[PDB]
C-alpha cells in the first residue's frame, strides 16, 4: 500500500507527526533525502530501506517551530532570578558559600 | 422549564468487592495510547522510565543514615581494650571504615562486631 | 452532534468513548450526521480529520458521503473517494 | 564423478570493509558505555550480543539487514529492517512477544521499530 | 487537525510552595559524544531553548 | 535586597503533560498502537482488531513463559528496582495446614485450594476465625465456586455449605 | 620541623579525620584495605524457548 | 571472602579478542573505529 507522505499537505503541522524521539521512517518523512557514497555512475541510496539514515540520531522531533512551541508551554514552570543579584560582584557578597555538585546522564538499566 | 425542577421522592435530605469495583472503575477510562508522550507518561507512572532531571542516587537513601554514623565509628570500640595495641589496631580500622563510601552503617557495625568476637575467642 | 463532540473534547472526556466497537459506532453515526446535514466542504474537512486516524469507515459511510457529494453536485471529487475506499 | 570433474550481491553494510566504520559506514549499536569515564561497556556489549542472537532467532529469514540498537536512558530501541514475506499478524505477535521478553530480561522498557522492505536493498556486487 | 480540535486542555498543576528556592550562580553542562555533528545539533537545541 | 522567590513544585509528570498538550493529533496517520510501516498499517476495522488481538496474544504468551520459569528472569540489573518487571508467583508458598495458608489461598484467589484447605482445617479441629471464613465466603460468592477465568447459582454449592457451617453469622456474611 | 607545626599537624588530622597518631606507613596498609570495598541464564532461555516453538 | 579479607587485616569489554574483532570490525561495538 502507498506511503502516507503523499497525503501530507505542504502546510501541515510538523510537530504532530513526530511528537517525540522516533526512528527514521521513510514512509513518514516527506523528504527525498538520500544518504550514501554513490557507486561508479551511481547515486546515493534512496531512503526506503536505507539503514544509514535509520542509524542517525535524528532531530526531526526537535525543530525550531517545535522547540519554540515547547518552550512557550514550559515557561509556566519557571521562577525569576532575584533582580538584586545583577552580576557576580553582588553574588559573592550576599551569598558567599558556593556548593558545587555533579550529576551524570548515562544510558543503561542502572 | 428544564427537567431539573419538579417533584421528587422527598424521602431523604442531605474487601474483594471494593477491589474489583475499583478495578472495574479503572476500565471506564482505559483507552489505547494516543501518542508517544502518553507512552512516556504511562511508563514513568508505572515506574518504568528514569525520573528527569536525573538523580544519580534516586531510590537510595542509605537507610536514612546521617554522616556522623559514617564518619564517627569509634563508639563501637568501647568494649575493646582502651589503651593496648588492640586500641591502636581498632582505632585505625575504624578510621579506615569511616573513609569507605561504598558500605552502609550496618555492614561497618557488623564488621566491628566480628573483630569483637574474634579477639574475644583469642 | 457538535455539542456532544465538544463535550467529548472537553479535557479528558474522550476516555469515555469506550471500546473499539463503541468508538466505531459513535464516529460512524457522527460522520453520517455530518454528511446528511453539513454543506459539502465541511463534510470533506471532517472526512480528512477523522479518517483513518480516528476510525476505519464502513461501506455505508462511504455511500452516505457519495450521496452528500451528489446533493452538492461536486462530482469532481469522487475519484479521491474511490482511491480511499480501495 | 571424478575429482578433476568436481575441481555475489552485497548490501551497503556487507559491501563496506571495517576501516569505513567512521568514514562511510556507521555504528549499529549506540550507547554511552565506551566513552571516557562512562562504565559498563562490557555489559552493553553482552546485551548487544544476546540481543542480536535473539532477534535473528525470533525472526528467521525476515531480517533483511542488521539491527540498530539505540539506547536513551533505560530505553532500548531495536530498529530492525525486515522483509514482507511473512504474514503481518505474525509480525505483530512476534513484536509483542519479543518486546515483553526483552523487557523482563533486561529489566528496562525495550521497544521494536520494524521497517519492512519489499526485498533486500542491494548496494553493489562483490 | 483543521476543524476537529480539543476544546480545552488540562494544564499541569504548578503550585507556588512557601519554601525559598535554591539559587545557582552557574550551571555547567559538559556533553561528551563520539560525533561532532550530533553535538553541534544538540548545542543548537540547548542554546535556543535557553533563549526562549 | 535579595528576595528569594518561592519554589514551584509540580507532579512527577507535569513537563511531559505540558509537552503533550502542545502537540495535536495527527490526522494523516493511524493510531500510535500500530506500526507506521505501510505493510503494517491496518486498512480496515476488522484488520485493525485482528492486529491488536495478535499483539495481545504475543504479550500473553510472553507473560506465560516468564511466569512459568521465573528463574531465568530473577536477575535484576536496574536501579531503582522495577517491581512490575519481576515474575509473578501464583503458587501457594505455605504448605502446612494453618489459617495463614487459607488466607494465602484466598489472596491468590484459588477457590478449590481454599475450600480444600478449609475442609482440612475443619478435619484437624482448628477453629477458623470469623474474618477468614468471611473472606472465603466473599471469594466463593464473587466467583461462584468457579476458578477465575455467566455462572448460574447452584443449590447446595460450596458457598451455601460454608454459610451453614459457621457457628456465628454476622451482617457481612448475609 | 618545629614542635608547634607537629602538634598543629596532628590537630588538623583530628579536624579532617586523618589518623592523628602517625602510624609510620607500614601499618597504614589496612587503612587502604578498608577505604575501598551468565552462560546458564542465556543458555536454557534459548533452548527453553526452542521447544515451545518460537526460537529458531 | 569477607572472612578472608578480615584475617588479612589481622596480619574492558570482557570478550575474547577475536569476538571483539568481529563485533569491532562489523561496526557492532560503538565508537571503536580503525585508526
Amino acid at each position: 500500500l502507498p506511503p502516507r507522505t503523499e497525503k501530507m499537505a505542504v502546510d501541515q503541522d510538523w510537530p504532530s507527526v513526530y511528537p517525540v524521539a522516533a526512528p527514521f521512517k521513510p514512509s513518514a518523512v516527506p523528504l527525498p533525502v538520500r544518504m550514501g557514497y554513490p557507486v561508479k555512475k551511481g547515486v546515493p541510496m534512496a531512503k526506503e530501506g536505507n539503514l544509514e539514515l535509520l542509524k542517525i540520531p535524528n532531530f526531526l522531533h526537535l525543530t525550531p517551530v517545535a522547540i519554540k512551541k515547547h518552550c512557550e508551554a514550559l515557561k509556566d514552570f519557571c521562577t525569576e532570578w532575584p533582580a538584586a543579584l545583577d552580576s557576580d560582584e553582588k553574588c559573592e557578597k550576599h551569598f558567599p558559600i558556593e556548593i558545587d555538585s555533579t550529576d551524570y546522564v548515562s544510558s543503561g538499566p542502572s | 422549564k428544564n427537567i431539573f425542577t419538579g417533584k421528587r421522592l422527598n424521602i431523604f435530605d442531605m474487601s474483594l468487592w471494593d477491589v474489583e469495583f475499583a478495578k472495574q472503575l479503572a476500565t471506564v477510562n482505559e483507552q489505547p495510547l494516543q501518542n508517544g508522550f502518553e507512552e512516556l507518561i504511562q511508563w514513568t507512572k508505572e515506574g518504568k522510565l528514569w525520573e528527569f532531571p536525573i538523580n544519580n542516587e534516586a531510590g537510595f537513601d542509605d537507610d536514612g543514615s546521617e554522616f556522623h554514623e559514617h564518619i564517627f565509628l569509634e563508639k563501637h570500640l568501647e568494649s575493646f581494650p582502651k589503651q593496648g595495641p588492640i586500641r591502636h589496631f581498632m582505632e585505625l580500622v575504624t578510621c579506615g571504615l569511616s573513609k569507605n563510601p561504598y558500605l552502609s552503617v550496618k555492614q561497618k557495625v557488623e564488621h566491628i562486631e566480628w573483630f569483637r568476637n574474634y579477639f574475644n575467642e583469642k | 452532534a457538535y455539542q456532544v463532540h465538544g463535550l467529548l473534547k472537553t479535557g479528558d472526556n474522550w476516555k469515555f468513548i469506550g471500546p473499539d466497537q463503541h468508538r466505531n459506532f459513535y464516529y460512524s453515526k457522527f460522520f453520517d450526521l455530518i454528511c446528511l446535514m453539513e454543506q459539502i466542504d465541511v463534510t470533506l474537512k471532517w472526512y480528512e480529520d477523522l479518517i483513518p486516524s480516528a476510525y476505519f469507515p464502513h461501506s455505508q459511510t462511504m455511500i452516505h458521503l457519495l450521496q452528500a457529494l451528489d446533493v452538492a453536485n461536486r462530482l469532481e471529487v469522487i475519484p479521491k473517494i474511490w482511491k480511499d475506499s480501495k | 564423478r571424478e575429482l578433476p570433474c568436481a575441481w555475489k550481491p552485497v548490501t551497503y553494510e556487507e559491501a563496506h570493509a571495517p576501516h569505513y566504520i567512521a568514514h562511510r559506514k556507521g555504528w549499529l549499536s549506540l550507547h554511552t558505555g565506551n566513552l571516557d569515564g562512562e562504565d559498563h561497556a562490557a555489559e552493553r556489549t553482552v546485551e548487544d550480543v544476546f540481543l542480536r542472537k535473539f532477534m535473528w532467532g525470533t525472526f528467521p529469514g525476515c531480517l533483511a539487514d542488521q539491527l540498530v540498537l539505540k539506547r536513551r536512558g533505560n530505553q532500548l530501541e531495536i530498529c530492525a529492517v525486515v522483509l514482507r514475506q511473512l504474514s503481518p499478524h505474525k509480525y505483530y505477535f512476534l513484536v509483542g512477544y519479543s518486546e515483553t521478553l526483552l523487557s523482563y530480561f533486561y529489566k528496562c522498557p525495550v521497544r521494536l521499530h520494524l521497517q519492512t522492505v519489499p526485498s533486500k536493498v542491494v548496494y553493489k556486487y562483490l | 487537525l483543521h476543524v476537529d480540535v480539543p476544546k480545552d486542555l488540562t494544564k499541569p498543576v504548578v503550585t507556588i510552595s512557601d519554601e525559598p528556592d535554591i539559587l545557582y550562580k552557574r550551571l555547567s553542562v559538559l556533553v561528551k559524544g563520539h560525533d561532532k555533528a550530533v553535538l553541534d545539533s544538540y548545542e543548537y537545541f540547548a542554546v535556543l531553548a535557553a533563549k526562549e | 535586597e535579595v528576595v528569594i522567590p518561592k519554589k514551584k513544585t509540580w507532579d512527577k509528570v507535569a513537563v511531559l503533560q505540558a509537552l503533550a498538550s502542545t502537540v495535536n493529533r495527527d490526522t494523516t496517520a493511524v493510531p500510535y498502537v500500530f506500526q507506521d510501516d505501510p505493510y503494517l498499517m491496518p486498512a480496515s476495522s476488522l484488520e485493525s482488531r485482528s492486529f491488536l488481538l495478535a499483539k495481545k496474544s504475543g504479550e500473553n504468551v510472553a507473560k506465560f513463559i516468564i511466569n512459568s520459569y521465573p528463574k531465568y528472569f530473577q536477575k535484576d540489573i536496574a536501579e531503582p528496582h522495577i517491581p512490575c518487571l519481576m515474575p509473578e508467583y501464583f503458587e501457594p508458598q505455605i504448605k502446612d495446614i494453618s489459617e495463614a495458608a487459607l488466607k494465602e489461598r484466598i489472596e491468590l484467589r484459588k477457590v478449590k485450594a481454599s475450600v480444600d484447605m478449609f475442609d482440612q482445617l475443619l478435619q484437624a479441629g482448628t477453629t477458623v476465625s470469623l474474618e477468614t471464613t468471611n473472606s472465603l465466603l466473599d471469594l466463593l460468592c464473587y466467583y461462584g465456586d468457579q476458578e477465575p477465568s455467566g455462572v448460574t447459582w447452584r443449590a447446595k454449592n460450596n458457598a451455601e455449605r460454608i454459610f451453614s457451617l459457621m457457628p456465628e453469622k454476622n451482617e457481612h456474611s448475609y | 620541623l618545629s614542635e608547634y607545626a607537629f602538634r598543629m599537624s596532628r590537630l588538623s588530622a583530628r579536624l579532617f579525620g586523618e589518623v592523628t597518631r602517625p602510624t609510620n606507613s607500614k601499618s597504614m596498609k589496612v587503612v587502604k584495605l578498608f577505604s575501598e570495598l551468565n552462560h546458564h541464564t542465556y543458555a536454557e532461555l534459548m533452548q527453553t524457548l526452542r521447544f515451545l516453538g518460537l526460537y529458531r | 571472602a569477607d572472612e578472608r579479607l578480615r584475617i588479612n587485616s589481622l596480619r574492558r569489554w570482557r570478550l575474547s579478542r577475536i569476538v571483539f574483532r568481529h563485533l569491532a570490525d562489523h561496526g557492532q561495538l560503538s565508537g571503536i573505529q580503525r585508526a
